[PDB]
RNA sequence: AAGCUCGUAUCAGUUUUAUGAGGUAAAGCGAAUGAUUAGAGGUUCCGGGGUCGAAAUGACCUUGACCUAUUCUCAAACUUUAAAUAUGUAAGAAGUCCUUGUUACUUAAUUGAACGUGGACAUUUGAAUGAAGAGCUUUUAGUGGGCCAUUUUUGGUAAGC
RNA sequence: GAGAACAGAAAUCUCCAGUAGAACAAAAGGGUAAAAGCCCCCUUGAUUUUGAUUUUCAGUGUGAAUACAAACCAUGAAAGU
RNA sequence: GGUUGCGGCCAUAUCUACCAGAAAGCACCGUUUCCCGUCCGAUCAACUGUAGUUAAGCUGGUAAGAGCCUGACCGAGUAGUGUAGUGGGUGACCAUACGCGAAACUCAGGUGCUGCAAUCU
């Protein structure tokens, strides 16, 4: 990713955390199968079918470069992983048409890298202070 | 296994009539892999009862060869001919319990002409034998009778 | 080694219901119990005295005794190939009238009554329950309901 | 106060029973007054409920039902003008009278009134009303103090004394009547009688009279107005018992306007709330108001 | 608006955090007795702390609580000692306030060298009428938002009688 | 194995209807506990290192800690929710209703509680299906190394473990 | 959290918020808020007799436990416990 | 209809903020001889109902309010599951047949009901 397109042209996210601990029993005469409960050996991620492993956001310009990162990446994992390109704006959600309708409306406020969505639910007062752009004369 | 027995089906190719209601429908569900069933026609019932109708009379299994035998056990409910019997079966109706029980389990042969599928133990919907094949029970029973 | 205390395995069974901890409301102490009543046993783990052992959780028996603070209950328990008769002294916090004996008594009345109006009309009754029956013919109309025809749908990813 | 409650805090929060929230009912006590021995079946435990407001004494014989408590009879110190008392309507003496009244009142309606006189005499000596032989056991009742503190000399046990002397069986003990000496472990019945007839108010009236015409005049503005001289308090109460025993029956107030008429005014000072549509309109308006930064 | 709800001292609490048990603490307590005209109450240490020299459940300090007109007189005496000047800290967010004096002889009080000299905390809590609502056994409740004491309100109360100075921020 | 007492009965490795119990699967984590990625904003007027008058009991810093609203991801010994399969009881003559007898229990109380007399109600008498008969007693053999398959499942890299 | 001489991160003193985030000998789990927690007052029901019952079960023993009966006591205004 | 006493169910009842409340009630509120309890008549006890006030309590209203409740072919007949095959697939796993069927989500509506006794323009 970085060399072909730059230290900065993408956001790569490992979407899977290796919470499960593996054990080795571990044979040092020999003791046996007597009391064989293992010691902790390593960690792993328990992954499902259709479960996402990596996600990447870039600019449309960079699609091909991106796919090749993730294609180069497979060769490091057991199993079959597919590269799917998504209808969805970046890491948000909402297909780009529905995200766009929103951003061009004021309903979206930039948070820390991610984003905050105008609700029709809290107090009128402080949703007005939170999303001024949404209810304003404005262009 | 219990259901098969409570429905008097403790031998391969033996067959009986069941009145359909919820309390019996859930029985047929439990049993579905082990039976073939459907909606019998008058024709089929007429011939099942004529050819292989036997009655239960002090345990013993007795061929219905004269109407006197039917009247002597089923007369008390109306039903004094073999056609009185067929009618209480096909129309279901008020003494169906008692009429139907008097009829011993029908002992059919294997079907003459075959099962028409390569494998019986799948569902009729899946290529054949077992489960409710609906109207198509007549064709099957006729070849077994 | 292994462990089989009296309240073994009971962490979720004797726990109180979510947001329902604390004092037990007085209704529980106002129910009256009679010999021959049918109660359902269900432990209240906030009351440690007069408490059913966990085998009897979820079981229903008959009252055979009434005492200052408890009823005695008869449960039939299967041990081996045979039921043994068991009697329990449960405090009242752990017991509750069986609601189905109530529908039943209600119906027995309903039944007596149906029988009455039938005789004082001199007609047939029919008092026993039939199970759900097959369903009789209908004519469905199409006025305002011309059938909408559907087809299967193409695969698609939403991710 | 920036002590804001997280939505999680509120969400898992389990509320006390309503009457607990509102500081009125002790449920630990209630379980123990109300609950009946299981093999006495539907025999009601009956409580003598006694409460004090700032101006009235409530006295109720209550019993329990899943669908709510049930009152057998009630008596209120506010009734006491009917029988001669017009002041000190929450003092010990009235507590005693009210307990007497409730006693004679309920067991009138019970049939039990002639058999079981009570005391009639009154020197305030310790005694329970004990059962006739070859006749009905007395009507039995258990003091419900509510949330009141058990202090030795409390008003609440005045109502107990009147009601016990009234012929009710109300189990109790001397050690909270005024006149109990903790050193002596005895009860000076002289003192207790004095309270029954108001001695403690009466002696004060005299002391104050002689030592402060002015303060005596505010605290006893009433007695002055009615020419009630102080050393006739005992008569007032003594004659009040007579009256009460003579005629405990309940006569309800004479009642200007009907429940209906009351209804049509009496909280059509009640704010009526909006329909989900008016609310919407208010919503849409408020925005148009608020929209535009500042 | 303002009729009932005036604002006043609930109580005055004089505290001498003595620091040890024995003669010195019994001596300090005498100061509170001979001043409040009440009999004072002794506090025990919540836990041991080696470097302060106190053992858990050892009596370390005495205080005494005062109310009505007498507490108001002792308050005045204290203020005198600090020349009617307190600081804008001093006042709690919830409407109370306090200060301390070194040497108690600075408010009346002879010298009696068998007693000695003690400094002391002064804490005065403010309420209104109707506090009983939150203090009584039956139907314990909370005082309304309006009603209920605040740092602003009670600083201004205190400037306004006492003719005093708050200070700093 | 021997029978015995009876004879359509109440039976039943089953359904239905009614009414209970349960905390697994799944689900959840901008819900409690515990874990975990990322920024954002605001706090410290009470942890700290500077530069600005050594100045600092004074400012703007970046750095913790903490707070708010978000964000990605998890649990056999976490959870609000919560299945499917399994599971308890009931569906009446030992029932129903009316009358009023007994007691030393119980009640303020012939009031309740139990148990009864006398009177009334048998076509479907109180869902389904079946019953090859139901109930009961004594006595005694062998056995007390088990193994396999689908499914659930634990230890183990695994195993014809 | 906001406040008070010596007083400090930490001594004692107010006030506010506070569903239990505490405490309940001990492992853990359950349970508890005018309490089952904390402070105080009075106490020996940790007593007497001998049966029934639940768990483990052979429906033997043992340990433990539940509800009564008949005594004698404790406490409390009392219901009660 | 209001209000009080005793309640049933125990948030549609709780939380936060702001309003409003006639009448009676309830309350706050005045007092310290007496019984009684405090470091402190604050609480607890007693006394007057007299001097005062609806400020608070309390009741009700407001709120694209936090929570709680209810509904829905909202999601979803999805996840999971009982039963079937000499079904697919190297396997991981998956599809079909007879059935059962969620949770989160979304949106809509709602914010105490009620028993006994007393009292009130």
């Amino acid at each position: 990713m970085t060399t072909v397109s730059g230290r900065d042209a993408f956001h790569l996210r490992v979407r899977v955390h290796p919470f499960h601990v593996l054990r080795i029993n571990k044979m040092l005469l020999q003791q046996g199968m007597r009391g064989a409960w293992g010691k902790p050996h390593g960690l792993a991620a328990r992954v499902d079918i259709g479960q996402i492993i990596f996600s990447v956001r870039t600019k449309d310009s960079n699609k091909d470069v991106v796919v090749e990162g993730l294609r180069r990446a497979r060769y490091k994992f057991p199993g079959q992983q597919k590269i799917i390109l998504s209808k969805k704006w970046g890491f948000t959600n909402l297909d780009r048409p529905e995200y766009l309708k929103k951003r061009e409306a004021g309903e979206v406020k930039d948070d820390g890298a991610f984003v905050k969505f105008l609700s029709k639910k809290g107090s009128l007062e402080n949703n007005i202070r939170e999303f001024p752009e949404y209810f304003a004369a404005q262009a | 296994r219990k259901v098969l027995q409570l429905l008097r089906l403790t031998r391969i190719n033996s067959g009986t009539f069941v009145k359909v209601t919820k309390a019996t429908l859930e029985l047929l569900k439990l049993i579905e892999p082990y039976v073939a069933y459907g909606y019998p026609s008058y024709s089929t019932i007429r011939q099942l009862v004529y050819k292989r109708g036997f009655g239960k009379i002090n345990k013993q299994r007795v061929p219905l060869s004269d109407n006197a035998i039917i009247e002597a056990n089923l007369g008390k409910y109306g039903i004094l001919s073999i056609d009185d019997l067929i009618h209480e079966i096909i129309t279901v109706g008020p003494h169906f319990k008692q009429a139907n029980n008097f009829l011993w389990p029908f002992k059919l042969s294997n079907p003459s002409g075959g099962w028409g599928v390569p494998r019986k133990f799948k569902h009729f919907i899946q290529g054949g034998s077992f489960g409710n094949r609906e109207e198509f029970i007549n064709k099957l029973v006729k070849s077994m009778n | 080694g292994k462990s089989h205390g009296y309240r073994s395995r009971t962490r979720y069974m004797f726990q109180r219901d979510f947001r329902k901890h604390g004092a037990v409301h007085l209704s529980t102490y106002l129910k009256v119990y009679k010999v021959g009543d049918i109660v359902d046993i269900k432990a209240n783990g906030s009351i440690q005295k007069g408490m059913p052992h966990k085998f009897y959780q979820g079981k229903t028996g008959v009252v055979y005794n009434v005492t200052k603070s408890s009823v005695g209950v008869i449960i039939n328990k299967m041990v081996g190939n045979r039921y043994l008769e068991k009697r329990l002294n449960l405090r009242v916090e752990h017991i509750k009238h069986s609601k189905c004996r109530q529908e039943f008594l209600e119906r027995v009345k309903a039944n007596a009554a149906k029988r009455a109006e039938a005789k004082a009309q001199g007609v047939a009754v029919q008092l026993k329950r039939q199970p759900a029956q097959p369903r009789e013919s209908r004519i469905v109309s199409t006025e305002g309901n011309v059938p909408q025809t559907l087809a299967p749908v193409p695969y698609e990813t939403f991710i | 106060q920036k002590d804001a409650k997280s939505s999680a805090y509120s969400s898992r929060f389990q509320t006390p029973f309503r009457r607990r929230r509102e500081g009125k009912t002790d449920y630990y006590q209630r379980k123990r007054l109300v609950t009946q021995h299981k093999a006495k079946y539907n025999t009601p435990k009956y409580r003598l409920v006694v409460r004090f407001t700032n101006k009235d004494i409530i006295c109720q014989i209550i019993s329990s039902t899943i669908t709510g408590d049930v009152v057998l009879a009630a008596a209120y110190s506010h009734e006491l003008p009917r029988y001669g008392i017009t002041h000190g309507l929450t003092n010990w003496a009235a507590a005693y009278a009210t307990g007497l009244l409730i006693a004679r009142r309920t067991l009138q309606k019970l049939g039990l009134d002639e058999t079981y006189k009570g005391v009639e005499e009154v020197e305030g000596e310790y005694e329970l009303t004990e059962a006739v032989e070859d006749g009905p056991r007395p009507f039995k009742v258990f003091l419900d103090i509510g949330l009141q503190r058990t202090t030795t000399g409390a008003r609440v046990f005045g109502a107990l004394k009147g009601a016990s002397d009234g012929g009710l069986y109300v189990p109790h003990s001397e050690n909270r009547f005024p006149g109990w000496d903790f050193e002596t472990e005895e009860i000076d019945p002289e003192l207790l009688r004095s309270y029954i007839f108001g001695g403690h108010v009466s002696q004060y009236m005299e002391e104050l009279a002689d030592d402060d015409e002015e303060r005596f005049s505010e605290l006893f503005k009433g007695y002055l107005a009615d020419d009630i001289d102080a050393d006739s308090l005992e008569d007032i109460y003594t004659s009040a018992h007579e009256a009460i025993r003579a005629d405990p029956a309940f006569k309800p107030t004479e009642k200007k306007f009907t429940k209906e008429q009351y209804a049509a005014e009496s909280k059509k000072y009640r704010q009526t709330k909006l329909s989900k549509e008016e609310r919407a309109a208010r919503v849409a308006a408020k925005i148009a108001a608020l929209a535009g930064q500042q | 608006q303002n009729p009932m709800r005036d604002l006043k001292i609930e109580k005055l609490v004089l505290n001498i955090s003595v620091g040890e048990s024995g003669d010195r603490l019994t001596r300090a307590s005498k100061v509170l007795e001979q001043l409040s005209g009440q009999t004072p109450v002794q506090s025990k240490a919540r836990y041991t702390v080696r470097t302060f020299g106190i053992r858990r459940n050892e009596k370390i300090a005495v205080h005494v609580t005062v109310r009505g007109p007498k507490a108001e007189e002792i308050l005045e005496r204290g203020l005198k000692v600090k020349e009617y000047q307190l600081r804008d800290r001093n006042f709690s967010a919830t409407g109370n306030f306090g200060f301390g004096i070194d040497e108690h002889i600075d408010l009346g009080i002879k010298y009696d060298p068998s007693i000695g000299i003690f400094g002391m905390d002064f804490y005065v809590v403010m309420n209104r009428p109707g506090a009983r609502v939150t203090r009584r056994k039956r139907c314990k409740g909370t005082v309304g938002n309006s009603h209920k004491t605040t740092k602003e309100d009670t600083v201004s109360w205190f400037k306004q009688k006492y003719d005093a100075d708050v200070l700093d921020k």
